[PDB]
């Protein structure tokens, strides 16, 4: 997929596309499936 | 070979405006009618049979499902871009009130989901933020404009906030007016689509006539993603308004950079015209903008930018009507009554009673 080129990981996060979605990894401080979430 | 290229814009540009008419009699837009051609043409495939509860359920896989129902809202526990979902909550949760019930499969991902050349299964409804003709998907105003658009640097939590964006532009505009622009055509931006490749090279070989250099986006998988150049620093939307000449194309589908781009009062050049979002239909050719074909050559870029250089006055003309349109009839007051009508114009095609789902999670108000 290319799902992460939209860049949807927030506040820092970084974005691995799959076959069927997308998943981000969020910086400490941060959660939820965009990172858009404060820990 | 200048001449006759000078001769071909002049005549279509007369053309298109000689022909042109505002979208709305009044420019204040009371009726909200300004856009309606649009939401009339995406609905317009199921006037004839309404919408079944079949449908719907048929129609759930390909988004995330919102339903009114006894003026609350109700979703999906799972959104698959949640600060996108947050967006679209922005203008969902203040009519939630004043709307009788009804269930919306809305898709948050780029690409539409109901391919016109495939059928039945994908019948839909299903609402989308871009689509082409390839598709039956209903365009709604994107999340971006609240919230949720991609993130970078300078928008570490995404995009949004378009309310407070167009402040920022016309300050910015009133700052930089037409004279003190730079004569140079602008881009900075991700390689989300290989139809961007030719104005990347051009700014190559010839940095004098265009500055046009590749980002690095969160989904970079190798050298290749930027031609094999180091990646460029991300320039602010703010920063676009020093450049008298700038550059949009479609990415994975339609692209947020177009209607911040008219906010600079600089010359716009829009690259394609498949790729849609709900207003861009009421942006007209020659008139907003200057239109070019999918993958433009080099040599296209060189003549274009060369006969507007020669050409400022007109130039300027245009950049303002593109300014004045998106001023004017891209207002947040816009999307919020495009969203309001879609949704009673929508609901009306419901064959069907709206029942609660208990697995659907409330959202509010």
């Amino acid at each position: 997929g290319d799902q992460c080129e939209s860049n949807p990981c927030l506040n820092g996060g970084s974005c691995k596309d799959d076959i069927n979605s997308y998943e981000c990894w969020c910086p400490f401080g941060f959660e939820g499936k965009n990172c858009e979430l404060l820990e | 070979n200048e001449d006759e290229f000078s001769f071909k814009i002049r005549r279509q540009i007369e053309k298109a405006n000689a022909d042109y008419k505002p979208c709305s009699s009044d420019p204040q837009d009371s009726d909200c009618s300004c856009h309606a051609n649009v939401l009339k043409r995406d609905l317009a495939p199921y006037k004839s049979t309404g919408v079944t509860r079949q449908m719907i359920e048929s129609s759930a896989r390909y988004g995330t499902k919102y339903k009114i129902y006894g003026h609350r809202l109700y979703r999906d526990a799972n959104c698959m871009f949640p600060a996108r979902c947050e967006g679209i909550e922005h203008f969902l949760l203040p009519l939630v009130a004043t709307l009788p019930d009804m269930d919306l499969i809305i898709n948050t991902r780029d690409y539409p989901q109901l391919n016109a050349a495939w059928g039945n299964a994908a019948g839909g409804p299903v609402f989308s933020f871009s689509k082409t003709k390839e598709y039956r998907d209903i365009m709604y105003p994107a999340w971006t404009f609240w919230a949720g658009g991609p993130a970078t640097k300078l928008h570490p939590r995404g995009i949004g906030r378009w309310d407070q964006m167009r402040e920022k532009l016309e300050k910015r505009a009133a700052a930089i007016p037409w004279s003190q622009k730079r004569s140079l055509g602008f881009f900075r931006g991700s390689r989300t689509s290989d139809e961007r490749d030719s104005l990347i090279l051009l700014s190559r070989r010839n940095p004098e006539l265009v500055e046009a250099q590749y980002t690095k986006n969160q989904g970079w998988k190798s050298p290749k993603d930027t031609l094999d150049a180091p990646a460029a620093d991300e320039v602010s939307f703010e920063d676009h308004c020093k450049y008298k000449y700038l550059f949009n194309f479609r990415g994975v589908a339609a692209s947020f950079r177009l209607k911040h781009l008219f906010l600079c009062k600089s010359l716009v050049f829009h690259v394609g015209d498949e790729w849609q979002e709900f207003f861009y239909d009421q942006l007209k050719p020659w008139v907003h903008y200057v239109p070019l074909k999918s993958y433009p050559s080099q040599q296209e870029y060189e003549h274009i930018l060369s006969f507007f250089k020669k050409n400022d006055a007109l130039a300027q003309e245009i950049a303002q009507r593109g300014y004045d349109f998106i001023w004017e009839h891209l207002r947040m007051k816009d999307i919020k009554c495009y969203w309001r009508k879609l949704l009673k114009r929508y609901v009306k095609l419901l064959q069907y009673e709206v029942k609660p789902e208990d697995q659907l999670i409330y959202i509010g108000p």
